[PDB]
């Protein structure tokens, strides 16, 4: 069992945003709402249908009527840009029942470009006779970004990961990994890795190190 | 300083049994119920169950009788118990403090996969370049989630940026990274702080010039 | 270097915070509050609290209590039925087992004239009932509810009853009562006043307010005087 809550909400800076929360006579008891951001611990932003604690920004408020609760974020900020969960209480079962989330992601950002960090494979790694490169992109918005591998002038493809984009506050973060071998690693004259994010192309060198 | 704080092994195998336990500090249990809500990866917030002030419990119809929460007041301590772990009993466990008729404080939560996979123990590799100078740590081949990665135990309590997890051959890869003013890293000594609840691993790697 | 301030009606109760971190270490050697009027003037122990065990005191002794748990170094005070002979500066000192000590910050304790006690709502219109304790510590009220009794009645009924350990969606409103009743205080900010929404003639009779934090009850009486027009 879970409450209606639409999937994505979208909002530009300053912007209202409304979150609706469905259930069955909902109106009938008090409904509350929770904040959830990356890897953390939810956070109660409302409760009582149109309650705040301290500490939660002045531009949170609830409502509930028609069986339908409203989380309103007026003039919306990008710390604002989290999870919504509502949440209430089933009085047919005995349960406490939450909604099913809504992702309120937060526009108007500008474009940041990414600081690029290219590290070499430490000697302790080497002696596994492996050697892995790492270059980890930092800071930069929208959460666009491909990350392209060189060698020579010959771009190397197998062996390569990359990590999905996450972002810090006002900013989104990323690294890639390329893994050679041993012989791979000190038989290559100088290695890249290609950063592109907007139609900029952000590279950096690597040599014997 | 009102917390609770989750605690339990982070990797089981199925058909096992999941024993968790939720430390309340800085308050007794006689007098607030507490609650043990998970989260499984794609799904939302799923209430599992109560154990209110008075010992009293209720749970979650679907998890009927493979769950159990009891508790400890001496230690100010809250268990859950699940039975036959199966898949997508993986998921963040929270415990969260019930007030009235919410929840007004919450764990941080604990990660715990159900899987086949044995664990692995990630190998901790350090990074440094080869104004201000940006230092690194490599975490790799850890399974499963989550990996701590402090700085001088957290002494660096600025430019510390941890960056996501990648996931290849079963294994996951995670990197750090932290920056400092120029003539400091040199000067004084920078200290990665890795662990890995899981294998039980903590690992204190110095980052040496290079 | 400024004292928090917290005015309050005659005959109502304040809670006077006195945490130090609360952790699952008991760390509070003693607790001692003190009463002043003024500076220049001297001080008189409200209560003082040592090895598990506190003396409340003086024109305090009925009225005061220890309310925090002291093994949790919370040494917070709660002081009922405030007359205005109450009015003055408060001052909790905390020794620690580490044989530091901390002060907290003395709070200036105002006391205003009694409240009105007797409300006049119209019929067919929507009025409120207040009752609140008022503490620099929040979350501290632990049950709310509400008791309607007409001069004639020789019963009680109630109207609204709400409780930190509740198992229901909501507070509980019974009979006439359901539907117009409803919460207009933050019981989380120790506040239980409520609101009634389409008053009727026979709604006429005492509201008494019963708010506890822990076992301690602070009970207030309103008497209600419906008119149609
Ligand atoms: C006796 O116990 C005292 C209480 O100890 C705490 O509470 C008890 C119940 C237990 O839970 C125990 O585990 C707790 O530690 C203890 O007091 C503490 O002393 C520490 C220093 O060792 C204080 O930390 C420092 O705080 C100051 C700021 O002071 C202001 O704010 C605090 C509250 O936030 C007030 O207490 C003060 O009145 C001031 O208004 C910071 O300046 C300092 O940070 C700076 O230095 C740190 C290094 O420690 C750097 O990292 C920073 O960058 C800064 O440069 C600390 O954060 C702690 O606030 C204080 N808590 C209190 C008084 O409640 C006392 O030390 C014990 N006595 C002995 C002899 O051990
Ligand atoms: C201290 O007194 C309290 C009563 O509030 C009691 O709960 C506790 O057990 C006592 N501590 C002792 C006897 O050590
Ligand atoms: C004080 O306690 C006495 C015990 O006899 C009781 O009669 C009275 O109601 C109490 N009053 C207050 C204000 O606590």
């Amino acid at each position: 069992y879970t409450l209606t809550q639409p999937p994505l909400v979208s909002v530009a800076l300053g912007q209202k945003a409304t979150i609706t929360c469905s259930g069955d006579k909902l109106s009938d008891v008090y409904v509350h709402w929770y904040q959830q951001k990356a890897g953390q611990a939810p956070v109660l932003v409302i409760y009582e249908d149109n309650r705040r604690p301290s500490g939660i920004p002045d531009h949170f408020s609830g409502s509930n009527s028609g069986n339908m609760a409203t989380l309103t974020i007026s003039k919306a900020q990008a710390g604002d840009e989290a999870d919504y969960y509502c949440q209430s209480w089933d009085g047919t079962n005995s349960a406490w029942v939450f909604g099913s989330g809504t992702k309120v992601t937060v526009l108007g950002q500008p474009n940041a470009a990414p600081s690029v960090t290219l590290f070499p494979p430490s000697s302790e790694e080497l002696k596994t006779n492996q050697a892995t490169l790492v270059c980890m992109i930092n800071g930069f918005y929208p959460a666009d970004v491909a990350v392209t591998w060189e060698a020579d002038g010959t771009p190397i493809t197998q062996g390569v990961k990359t990590t999905q984009p996450s972002k810090s506050d006002s900013k989104y973060m990323a690294t890639s990994y390329l893994t050679m071998t041993a012989d791979a690693w000190k038989s290559r004259n100088t290695f890249i890795c290609k950063v592109t994010h907007g139609g900029n192309t952000v590279e950096k060198s690597l040599s014997p190190s | 300083q009102v917390q609770l704080k989750e605690s339990g092994p982070g990797l089981l195998q199925p058909s096992q049994t999941l024993s968790l336990t939720c430390t309340v500090s800085g308050i007794s249990l006689s007098d607030y119920g507490v609650h043990w809500v998970r989260q499984a990866p794609g799904k939302g917030l799923e209430w599992m169950g109560i154990i209110g002030h008075a010992g009293g419990t209720d749970y979650n119809s679907n998890l009927k009788s493979r769950v159990s929460i009891s508790r400890d007041t001496s230690k100010s301590q809250v268990f859950l118990k699940l039975n036959s772990l199966q898949q997508e009993d993986t998921a963040m466990y929270f415990c969260a403090r019930h007030f009235y008729t919410y929840f007004d404080v919450w764990g941080q939560g604990i990660q715990v996969t159900v899987s086949s996979a044995t664990t692995t123990a990630p190998s901790v590799y350090p990074l440094a370049p080869a104004n201000t100078v940006t230092l690194g740590c490599l975490v790799k081949g850890y399974f499963p989630e989550p990996v701590t990665v402090s700085w001088n135990s957290g002494a660096l309590t600025s430019g510390v940026h941890t960056f996501p997890s990648v996931l290849h051959s079963g294994l996951y890869s995670l990197s750090s990274s932290v920056t400092v003013p120029s003539s400091t890293w040199p000067s004084q000594t920078v200290t990665c702080n890795v662990a890995h609840p899981a294998s039980s691993t903590k690992v204190d790697k110095k980052i040496v010039p290079g | 270097v400024s004292s928090p301030q917290l005015r309050v009606h005659v005959g109502e109760s304040v809670l006077m915070g006195c945490v130090v971190q609360r952790t699952e270490e008991k760390h509070v050697d003693r607790v001692d509050w003190l009463f002043s009027k003024d500076k220049d003037d001297a001080s008189e122990y409200v209560l003082f609290y040592y090895s598990n065990l506190s003396v409340p005191t003086g024109r305090f002794q009925n009225r005061s209590h220890l309310v925090g748990d002291t093994f949790h170094n919370d040494g917070s005070l709660l002081l009922q039925d405030v007359q205005k002979a109450d009015e003055g500066i408060y001052t909790c000192e905390i020794r620690l087992k580490n044989e530091s000590m901390v002060m907290k910050k003395p709070v200036e304790l105002w006391v205003l004239p009694e409240e009105p006690r007797d409300l006049r709502v119209r019929v067919g219109d929507t009025t409120q009932m207040r009752c609140s304790i008022q503490s620099t510590e929040e979350k501290r009220v632990t049950k709310v509810n509400w008791m309607f009794s007409s001069g004639s009645h020789t019963e009680e009924e109630t109207v609204l009853s709400y409780d930190s350990n509740m198992r229901s969606g909501k507070f509980q409103s019974l009979g006439r009562f359901r539907n117009r009743v409803d919460l207009t205080g933050d019981i989380s900010r120790n506040d239980g006043s409520i609101k009634l929404q389409t008053v009727k003639e026979s709604d006429q009779g005492i509201y008494t307010c019963s708010i506890y934090v822990g076992k301690l009850e602070s009970r207030k009486t309103i008497v209600l005087h419906v008119v149609q027009d």
